């Protein structure tokens, strides 16, 4: 019975953040681009300063 | 044109206005979730039950 | 009891959605400092086309 509610109690939750991938995943290729220009700069910065 | 700020910020909205909720009867609805089957059954009903 | 059990079956869903409340604001916080950023942009931009 314990093991149940917990379950039902999960289960609002589980939808509700699972609902949440594919915006997630435009912000996680966001991201990466941000990264991505981060060590494009980092590098040329590196590549002049020498 | 991404324009989602109005989105976000109707999350926003629907957010809090949920943690003002959780506020205002967080108390009550934690004493009702472990008796809630009561509600089932109504004295009277009791009887014609 | 109807009303009880839709209360409880929201309720979970508004504790599990309030803790977003600070990480969306950041969120919103990065996204309008981002289309400030855009504005300015398109305003600079057709501020040169001429």
């Amino acid at each position: 019975w314990q093991s149940a509610r917990e379950l039902l109690r999960d289960w609002p939750s589980q939808r509700h953040l699972a609902d949440r991938v594919q915006p997630l995943r435009m912000r996680l290729s966001e991201l990466e681009q941000r990264l991505n220009n981060q060590q494009n700069a980092e590098r040329l910065l590196s590549e002049f300063c020498k | 044109l991404i324009d989602r700020v109005e989105e976000v910020r109707e999350e926003m909205d629907e957010a809090q206005e949920a943690a003002r909720f959780l506020q205002q009867h967080g108390s009550a609805l934690t004493k009702l979730e472990p008796m809630v089957a009561v509600l089932q059954s109504d004295p009277q009903q009791h009887e014609q039950l």
